[PDB]
């Protein structure tokens, strides 16, 4: 099914007055669109979830540790999922965290 | 112009201090982003560096020399106060300039803080799995004699969930939980069966490059504030074990609640050094 | 006035009132930054219209067309507005009492023009 | 096969039918989509076009035909039962297809409505602002003694505001809000100072094209309940004035709450009638 997504990673743990850091715009359609750098990559990537916005921290580096200071950060998505509406989020003690659990997943990778 | 942060009369180190004893001739490892050894309220007098094209006596992040400057930020006229100003401070750079750090990297500075007579490791970091070389480097340096000290994790709580990470997960490690200037614990602080302690966490004023000083949140904070203790009893007392130094923090650790949340609970160094 | 700062948003035409479980009818992504972007077909006028509300998407709403009636069946039609407005974080809907009425009181707005 | 609308005994208009009573010599104009005239649980006697290329007795929507059921769906064994089922029905089209309809369009279809000597005026549309034009064409009809009737809006409610459209708002018009089975409110229907009484307009089952029958929702589906009741009231007392008419339908309704929300009341044609 068609997307029309907003990415978003933003200072704090998803408070509405959170200063936004960085977003993008990703279309799936009949071709990958949007501001999103790769567009290609991230619909393949939002595609194999299967509307299940988790997954995309399903593979964590193994490798990789964080200093433990706490300043948090959230990712976001909102718009159309595969025809279905979505408002979705997630926080991270750290940008490190961030990083490091998302590892490099082209969603996020703007 | 000298600060006390509200971390060191909490866990009273002050009245050790005030006894004479501030971790003289303690050798303490700050496994971290390296430590700002030219900021004037540091003493930084060895390391290694485990991060290609970075030297350990700098630090391009300014974790490192925060949580450095907890444990030994020099007893002067200007900046803070460390929980044990006299220690023989080492910085090991294990964590880059982004924060980011192996755990092959972790490994090589808990080796080096090993063979290198190391009194005291403090590991500010953690990682969601560890590793069997990390597992190992931990129970190595415990069993020869270091005190092991990391914070709990960032992770907060979630029902009866264990959110602790690694290094401070392994028995052989002090897992060091987050409290506030009120002694309650910070929502942020990481918990279950393996938090053994707590220090301050919250709103923790120290060192930070270049040359100046920053608040800081996290069991980062919390974690020195434990390290630093541990030198202060082992400059009261030498000749007690890493094993006996650990049982002498938790034994005397203030009562502040449910151990799933609090460990033994807040550190008091005076009743551990007595 | 008008605001200033980045925007990066999807725009959305549901089926009902505004539950989650909604028939998405149509949707867009529009970009304002250095250039107007996105999918949505008229990308410039869409961020001066946005620009111009202020960071108050009820002013979208602002400008009815005056000489048209519609019949008063109710068939909820919902227009939805979520991402960065003008640096803001922003997650706002508005229900239409059937499909004539959104049509008329959006009035070609470059917004819901998609 | 005959079904009796939930709308018919709840304004009472099925005791006012018992008395004899069904809108027989009454004219009401139904200002709408049109109506499928050749619909057989409809009798449509008359009307006008101000739509392109349609005429007055058809309907490609649908809502008029639903509309123009509620008020005169005929008494026989088939269908459903209209408020005043022995009504001379006309068809005034104002709304093309899909709905959509203009200031002057609706302007024209109240004044061949106030031209064609109707009794009662049905609108069951609503537009934001109004007209001079549109005041102009209500008053002239009211003072010529039609009884206008209109939906009050669908716009619900939003603290203190008044959501009252037009022609509704004006005064010479009978703004008519929705009620559900169990005369509660129905969320969409409009409030404000210019409500002024209710009637079903939540599930309201009536006559649809092609020969057919459907569930509506609106205050579209309650203004025409007003309208078969002001037919009901006039053919048993045909020489009441249109503000006499009005003032039954009012006086006489069923208090369900403050006025903003519900104006007078739930309409009781029984009582209005008397
Ligand atoms: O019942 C016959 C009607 O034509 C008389 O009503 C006239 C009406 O008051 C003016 O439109
Ligand atoms: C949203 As702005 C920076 O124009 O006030
Ligand atoms: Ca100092
Ligand atoms: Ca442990
Ligand atoms: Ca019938
Ligand atoms: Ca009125
Ligand atoms: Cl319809
Ligand atoms: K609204
Ligand atoms: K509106
Ligand atoms: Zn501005
Ligand atoms: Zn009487």
């Amino acid at each position: 099914g068609p997307s029309a997504m907003v990415f978003t990673v933003i200072q704090g743990s998803g408070e509405p007055t959170d200063t936004v850091l960085r977003a993008t715009t990703l279309s799936c359609a009949y071709t990958a669109e949007g501001t999103h750098p790769a567009p290609r990559a991230a619909c393949d990537a939002l595609n194999a979830t299967d509307g299940e916005l988790n997954r995309l921290l399903a593979a964590p580096d193994p490798s990789l540790v964080c200093p433990m200071y706490f300043d948090p950060v959230t990712v976001t998505a909102d718009g159309v999922l595969n025809g279905r509406r979505v408002a979705w989020k997630h926080t991270f003690s750290n940008t490190c965290v961030m990083s490091a659990n998302l590892n490099s997943n082209p969603v996020y990778a703007f | 112009a000298q600060t006390v942060p509200y971390g060191i009369p909490l866990i009273k180190a002050d009245k050790v201090q005030a006894q004479g004893f501030k971790g003289a001739n303690v050798k303490v490892a700050v496994l971290d982003t390296g430590i700002q050894a030219s900021h004037p309220d540091l003493n930084v007098v060895g390391g290694a560096s485990f991060v290609a094209g970075e030297a350990y006596n700098t630090d391009g992040n300014g974790h490192g020399t925060h949580v450095a400057g907890t444990v030994a930020a020099l007893d002067n006229t200007t900046g803070v106060l460390g929980v044990a100003p006299s220690v023989s401070l080492y910085a090991v750079k294990v964590l880059n300039s982004s924060g980011s750090g192996s755990y092959s990297g972790i490994v090589s500075g808990i080796e080096w803080a090993t063979t290198n007579g190391m009194d005291v490791i403090n590991m500010s970091l953690g990682g969601a799995s560890g590793s069997t070389a990390m597992k190992q480097a931990v129970d190595n340096a415990y069993a020869r004699g270091v005190v092991v000290v990391a914070a709990a994790g960032n992770s907060g709580s979630s029902g009866n969930t264990n959110t602790i990470g690694y290094p401070a997960k392994y028995d052989s490690v002090i897992a060091v939980g987050a409290v506030d200037s009120n002694s309650n614990r910070a929502s942020f602080s990481s918990v279950g069966a393996e938090l053994e302690v707590m220090a301050p966490g919250a709103g923790v004023y120290s060192t930070y490059p270049t040359n100046t000083y920053a608040t800081l949140n996290g069991t980062s904070m919390a974690s020195p504030h434990v390290a630093g203790a541990a030198a202060l009893i082992l400059s009261k007392h030498p000749n007690l074990s890493a094993s006996q130094v650990r049982n002498r923090l938790s034994s005397t650790a203030t009562y502040l609640g449910s151990s799933f949340y609090y460990g033994k609970g807040l550190i008091n160094v005076e009743a551990a050094a007595q």
